[PDB]
Parts: C-alpha cells; structure tokens; sequence
C-alpha cells in the first residue's frame, strides 16, 4: 500500500 | 414504399409549415420525465383518472394503435422507459382538435403531451391529454423486426431509438470512466490533459498518424500514448497524474482493435510494479462490483449464440510469469534471461516454436517468436484477470530492468478473457540506459522494423534533471468496456465506430 | 560552467553505477507525505527531537548549505511545500555513511529520508535522517536564479520545480473542468465520447488539420467540434449529454488561440437558449465562487505590470441584444433585421465601418462588418460576465431562428474580460432549412474561398428522423483556465503548449 | 428551471 496523498478537489 | 412514405410525410410537413401550424415548435416546458412520472404515478387503480393534476411531458412515438373512432393509442417511449397516452375524444380539449392532431401524428414522431395521470382498465399506467403537440416530425418509415450490426453502426441513432441495450451499453461505459476518475482522484492523482500532437510519436510501438500544421511549416504526428509528457510532469514534482483520453495507433480495425481509441494513463512516484498490481487489483475488482453489483460477470467471447463463460475479479489475481511458466507450458527449458539478445538464443525459440506449430510470420525475431509462443500457451489460460509478469528487456524498451533478474524487467499485463485490457511497469529512471534502448530502437528501425521508436531527446533531457522512482499504468477504456458490457465486438462500446465504405 | 557541470556529474554518476552504488534504486518506500509530516508535527517546540518516531519522506533537493564539519541543512520541497533535512553525523548512521551520502548528493538530487521529527533552535520544522538515500541524482545546474516564458514552455518540468504558481495554475484547471463534470453530471447528463476523426468537419467555422487513414485508404478531418455528433445522439434518444475533450483548429497562435483546445460542449433536449442562459449563470458563478472563494476575482489583461479590474460573477449576468445595442452604441440606427441579407445593408454597413473608422479586411462582408462593429462597441463593454444575445441569421447558420424576431436566430455568447468564453443557441431542428443554409455556404465554397462551412449529408438524414426541440452549447476550457488562473497568455493554462522558435 | 431527470450515476 502506498503512502496517503490529500485529492485536489 | 418506405421511399414513398418519405416522399409523402417530406410534402405533409411542409405544406405543414406553409400554413405556419409550426411543426417545428421552439420551447415545450415539460413538468416531468417519464421515469418519475412512472415512480410517482405506479401506484394507481386501474380505472383511475386524476383530473385536477395536469402535467406535460414529451417523448418520441414507437407505435400508433387507433381503437377506432374515439379513442387512439400511442406508444410515448423516452429514458430507456415508457408511457402510454390514451387519447380519448371526449378527455380533449375538444373533438375538433383531438381529430386534427391524431391525423397529423405518425410513428417516430416527437411529441410533448399536457394531460392527467391515470390507469388504463388494462392496468397500463396511462397519461391522458388535454392537448397534444407536435414537437417534430420524423420523415422516414421506422424499421419493425435493426438486427443487423452495420446498420446499426452506421446510424447509431436509429440503433440507440430501436435498442434500450445500447443506451444500457454506453451508460456502463459512463460508469466504468468516472468511476475510474473518482478513484484516483481521491488517491490525490491530478487530471490532467498532455498534447495530442506532437513532433515525434513515443510510448508505444504503432503506426502514427500523420497531418499538418498551417501555422509552423513542419508536419505533427497524432499520439500513440501518454506515457513521455507523464513522466516529464513527474520529473517536474507533480508526484501523481492521470490521463483518460483518445489515443491514435493507425493498424487495423478488427473485434478488439479500432484506430482511434479511449485509454487511462497514471504516473506513481516511489511506486513499483508490486504497488500497481494491487492498485490495480482493487480498482478493477471494485469497480465490478460497483457497476454490476458482483466480483463475477457472465461474458460471451463469441456472442450470445455462444458458450458463456464466467469470470471472477475477486482479488487478488492470479501472478504469472512469462518465462518461467512458460517453459512449465512448453515441458521445455528455456535459455537464461540474460542470454534472449543472443542468435544461438533465437534459433533456439525458432525451433521450439516449430516443434510446437506456433506460427511466427516474417520478419522472425526472438520478441515476435516469444509473443506469438506467450499467446499460444499463456493468455489463452486467462479467463478471470490475470498478471502476465517480468517480461525481458527486448520486449519492454521503456521499463526498468528487474531487479533481482537478470536481463528481464519489471513489468506486467492485466488480461481478462485472453485479451490484455492494461499494461504497466517501474519506469525507467535512468537516463543513459534509456538513450542506449532508444539508440537500439533506431539501429533497428533504419533497418528492421518501421514500427519500431523513434529516440526522444527531449525525454532523456528531462530524465537527466533526474526522474523519481515511479511507476506507470495503462488500461484501454474500451476493452473493459466491452467485458463489462458483455461485448465480443469493440464497435458496441464506441458511439460511431470507424466504418468501411 | 553548467556544461562542465553536466560533464562532470554525468562522469560522477556513470561512475557509481560501475562502482555498483546504483544511484538509480527501484524502490523507497515513503511512510508519510511531506504535507502530512507538516501539519502533524508542526506543534513541535524549537529543539524537540523524537527519537520514538522513524519516518521515511521524499522530495527534490532545491538548496544545500552546510555549517561544513559535522552539520549540513538540505532544503526538500514537494507537494508544493518544503521540509528542512538537517544532518548532523552525529545523529546519522555512522559517521563514515554521513561524509559518504553527503559528498554524493547535489542540489536537485532526488532522496529519500529516513529519521525523526524534530525542530530547530530557530524554529523551523525539521527531519533528522538516520540515513540518507539518493533516489536519483540532477545532472544538470538548476537556475539560482527561469523568468523567460518560451524557457517556461518549452521545458515544463524545470517551471513546476522552480515555479510553485504553476502547479496551482494546473490544480485550478483540473478544478474547473471536475467541477463541470460534477455539474452537468448531478443534472443527469450523459458524459459521452465522439468521433476526433471525421470524413467530414463540420460544427464550427475553422480550418481544419488533414490526416491519412491507412487501412481506409482515405483523407480524414480532425474534429472543429462535437456538435454534430451530440445532436445525432439526441436524435437517439439521449435527452442529455456532454463532452470535455480536445478540439482541433488550424489556424494562428496567440494570447487567446492554441491549434488544439479542449472545450466542454453539451446538449439537453427540450430546452431553449433562455434555459441555456440561466444554467450557465448558475454553473459560471458556482463554478468561481466554489474554486476562488467568491463572486468576484481580480484579473489582470496586460499581466501583474498593468491595472487590474474586478470581475463579478455574481448572477445574473447582463443581457444585450446585438442589433438593439450596437444601434445604441453606434448612435444610428440599422435596418431591419429581415434585410441583413441583401447587398444594400451591407452596403450601409460599409459607410457605417468607414465612418467609425473600423477596420475590416477583405472580403468585405455583411458577416465580417458586422463581427467588427459588435467587436469593437460591444465585446470591449464586456468586463464582467456578459450576455451577449439574438445574432443574426447570417453569422449562425447553425442556429435555430428567432420565434419573435425575423433574420436572427436564438443565440448567445458569454464574455468574460472581452473574451468570449461561451458560445451557445437552441438548435436548429428542421432537416429541410438546415439543408438549405449548409447549401447556401456551399454555394459560397463553389463561389470561390475556403471559410464556409462543407455539408454534412448524414447529419441531415439524421434530423430527417426528427430532433426534439433542443439547445447546445459549448465553452472554451482554456479561456476559463486563463480567468480563473488570473493569466493573459494561453499558454500558461497548458501543461506543453504549442511553440513557433 | 428545466425538469430534473436523474443522474446516470
Ligand atoms: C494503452 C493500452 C495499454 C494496454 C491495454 C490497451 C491496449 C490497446 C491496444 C490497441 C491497439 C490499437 O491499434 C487499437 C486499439 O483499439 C487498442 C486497444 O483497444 O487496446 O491500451
Ligand atoms: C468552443 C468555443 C466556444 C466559444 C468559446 C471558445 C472559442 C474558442 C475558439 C478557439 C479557436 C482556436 O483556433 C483555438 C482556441 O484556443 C480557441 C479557443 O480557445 O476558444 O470555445
Ligand atoms: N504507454 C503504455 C501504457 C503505460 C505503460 C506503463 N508506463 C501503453 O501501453
Ligand atoms: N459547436 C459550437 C458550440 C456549441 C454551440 C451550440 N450548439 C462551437 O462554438
């Protein structure tokens, strides 16, 4: 599992 | 006699807008759809007029079934959904002007119809009309038994009015886009849109497009892929991005091959190909069962009149690799990765591939060979989604070489029902072995094979301010579209497909 | 210098592959995002150090500054923000791997970071490695300093790196264009693809780009727009639809103008320009109001050196009608909108173009002085978001004809800083007047210049079947992007923009 | 205001 990134919108 | 109906409502009509009746009107309000109307009035008793609630609601007619007289049936068919209008004289407005617009009226005829909600003794949820306008005519006799699939194709108009499966088709596509787009979009990937011409064609192996430019004197092709802007933008610090959008390779047009088509491309920093498998594997098996309510779907690979086979997308997906059970397939050992650039290595899988009758037409190279074998023996064991892994550097110039292997890559292909819906793999970082493969690209290209890439100094130039580990993704829209469509044809999951004159 | 540079770090590199040191590894796995880290540790005090907690982060090296024995601070940035490294050997590994890793490591290298939160005596947010590792090395000098535009575009990923405002330019695109996905979705439009490839263009007034289709032997069209094709989808019964894609016009490049844009057309049955206008109102100023906080948003046409003016999108937009006002605004009155066809009107418009010192360039015509006098008394009137509304018959040959005003059409256009954003009309439904208007500009053609628009033969049949009464429109994504970047240049609001050295 | 029909979706 990848490490988390908040979305752009 | 249909070219006569032609010619006969082409003339009513006209003289119809030479008397200005209008049977082209500008504005009709409709109150509400079919379907709610459906939702909200279902609940009625046969018998049942609602006389004090008038709504006005349009849509085309299917069928025309006068009981004589008084009283005429129309067929209002609209959303996928439909509604009967029971036009009886004495629920018009008046007998004069119910008399007048049913003679006008027509199959095919679009119409908006202001009346009360009821039911029919029948029990057939019914409208009832006060007025009945013409909202525009259809000029041409409508067909009865469109089973035939270039017709279809050609008008996809009269398919989508005659076919609800359709319209059920291309709205899965919808679903199986967007729902593409939520999930990366809230794994913080950034949507974005990369040149659809460019100066040289890269990040595939296809015949480009060729056109014009009418303001720089130069010639552009149309791209084959995303792949070099993608890996560029991850060069620039934007760590994840994805692109779903239309893809030109000119070849040929076949069950699972059209021109100009709809691929996802995402880009993954700090990821590998591991990352992407299950990435994958839930996006996949989640949107499955987002969309059809079930990890596994009935398919027909050759069509209704055909067996049916089930596939599972319950996670995981079964991991294969191409060498190794590719020589538990053949009962037969196969050269070290290291050595497949080799001749005594290609002659090798000459012979194998003759004493198999796996057929490899000309030119015969070790890639072509171990393609046409992988297809023989391994992706026609893939039924439910399966992981195609570790292809050797000869067939994957872009990807990064395996780590723990060597001469192979780390790479892998997602197929479902023997045809390879996704590609994927660590992208190669590395600047100087990048421009090395390129260079081998085209030696072989000036001499071998035409399809062959073309070197992207801009790429390497890009990679030289030095590319994070990332890892790449690719998925043609337009084959899942056609499994989850239950489709054995791509020209039913493209609106208007290319056709032959 | 920068040459050497790369010379010599190119050397340096090459020369830790042979060594074996692989400059270039697979895989780092990230625990936590350099934002995340931020937030959740920003409550440290200044000289906390968390010796509990291990964490691995990534990023590009934008500075190096050592106090030069023991101790060296790198400035890490990505996600659009920045992380303080500060390596003491006394806190790494070892000693050794400490002069090691940072005698290897450059600004605009690549790394990884595993250590602990912490805080410096000045106060600034910090992570203390254990150890360093180099994801991928910079072999070129980055700028100290990239304020030259054609350097910005020409290379994209060294403006994201050097450039946050970039990054947020691109965010507020993929904004706009979700934000109208979500919009027309949510009003039960059908997001659908069209053909980009037509035997014959059509939908717009542009010049086309020319392509070969091999298997077809036959010359294809890049699409002008995808209006045609939605209409014949509408004919199908799809009430509602939309397309966001790219769109194809061979013409000049400038401030306003890229050879391929993307636009958003859509079409929804039984509706007029009226309901067009409210739903744009509504979409336009949510679509500010939800990406910039407000209504009005301050925008720059000459850039951050000249004025700025303050748009308001604040609804409803202000209607002007096209003859009324440019009579208004001319101070004469025009003819009758049902002679703008014969020669003496244009005629009149000539003295009208020479008296107001109006420049119009040959061919002179009733279409082009008209375009020229709206374009300078009215689209220059045109700050905040403006309506601009009932052109004439002559300038939309697409466009249905206006139920109360003879030889216009019902139609608008949406300005936003004198630009128009917006082009829409409630659509042309009648297969017999269609026809007509096409073979009137065809006439044009065969009268001897290539503006005027080729006949779409399908496209009629199709309306033959009928076309509920219908309104379309259609709006530049790239002109918003510029308006709600607060940029004058186009090519600011695409990622690989179209370049003439 | 046009009538509502629901999304796709
Ligand atoms: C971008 C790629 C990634 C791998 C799956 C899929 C392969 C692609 C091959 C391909 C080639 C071609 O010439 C025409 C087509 O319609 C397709 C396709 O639909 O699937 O999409
Ligand atoms: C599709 C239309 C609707 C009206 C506004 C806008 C006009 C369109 C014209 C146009 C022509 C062209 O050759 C290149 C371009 O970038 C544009 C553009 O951005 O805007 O989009
Ligand atoms: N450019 C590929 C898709 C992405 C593969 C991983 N970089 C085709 O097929
Ligand atoms: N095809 C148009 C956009 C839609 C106009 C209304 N049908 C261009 O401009």
């Amino acid at each position: 599992p990848m490490y988390q990134v908040k979305p752009y919108h | 006699d249909p070219n006569q109906y032609y010619k006969i409502r082409s003339q009513a009509i006209h003289q119809l807008k030479v008397n200005g009746e209008d049977p082209y009107p500008h504005k009709f309000h409709v109150d509400i759809s079919l379907t709610d109307f459906i939702q909200k009035y279902s609940h009625l008793q046969p018998g049942d007029h609602l006389t004090d609630i008038t709504l006005k609601v349009a849509g085309r007619i299917h069928a025309k079934r006068a009981s004589g007289g008084k009283l005429i049936f129309y067929d209002l068919r609209g959303e996928g959904v439909k509604l009967q209008v029971m036009a009886n004289s004495r629920n018009y407005k008046s007998e004069e002007e119910f008399i007048h617009i049913n003679n006008k009226l027509r199959r095919g005829d679009i119409i908006g119809v202001q009346g009360n909600p009821g039911k029919t003794k029948k029990g057939e949820l019914s409208i009832i009309p006060y007025e009945i306008t013409l909202l525009s005519p259809c000029l041409h006799m409508l067909p009865h038994l469109l089973k035939d699939k270039e017709t279809r194709y050609r008008q996809r108009y009269l398919d989508l009015i005659l076919n609800d499966f359709v319209r059920q088709k291309f709205i899965i596509r919808s679903k199986i886009i967007t729902y593409i787009r939520s999930f990366l979009d809230e794994l913080g990937f950034l949507e974005i849109e990369t040149p659809m011409m460019n100066i040289i064609p890269g990040g595939a192996v296809a015949k480009p497009f060729i056109t014009y430019h009418n303001e720089l004197d130069m010639n552009l092709y149309m791209r084959i892929a995303t792949e070099l802007y993608h890996k560029m933008l991850v060069v620039g610090g934007i760590d994840r991005v994805y692109e779903i959008g239309r893809v030109f390779r000119n070849e040929g047009i076949d069950l699972t091959h059209n021109p100009e088509f709809t691929s996802c491309e995402f880009y993954m920093a700090y990821a590998d190909y591991h990352d992407l498998m299950e990435i994958t594997e839930k996006m996949v098996s989640g949107m499955v069962k987002h969309i059809t309510g079930s990890y596994k779907v009935t398919y027909h690979p050759d069509g209704p009149e055909g067996q049916a086979y089930d596939v599972d997308f319950t996670p995981p997906f079964r991991r294969i690799n191409m060498v190794e059970e590719l020589e538990k397939a053949l009962g037969m050992k196969l050269p070290e990765t290291n050595l497949f650039e080799t001749e005594e290595t290609r002659k090798i899988l000459d012979d194998i591939c003759v004493a198999k009758a796996v057929e490899c037409p000309p030119p015969r190279t070790t890639a072509r060979l171990l393609d046409k074998l992988v297809g023989e023996f391994l992706e026609v064991t893939c039924i439910n989604p399966t992981f195609i892994c570790d292809h050797p550097q000869i067939m994957s110039p872009l990807a990064k070489w395996h780590r723990s292997k060597e001469g192979l890559t780390e790479r892998f292909e997602l197929f479902v029902m023997k045809k390879e819906i996704c590609n994927a793999y660590t992208e190669l970082n590395d600047p100087m072995r990048q421009r090395q493969l390129f260079e081998e690209q085209a030696k072989a290209k000036a001499a071998g094979d035409d399809e062959a890439m073309f070197i992207d100094e801009n790429f390497c130039t890009a990679l030289e301010y030095g590319l994070p580990p990332t890892a790449g993704w690719g998925m043609g829209i337009d084959r899942v579209a056609m499994f989850l469509t239950d489709s054995n044809n791509i020209k039913e999951v493209l609106l208007f497909p290319a056709m032959k004159p």
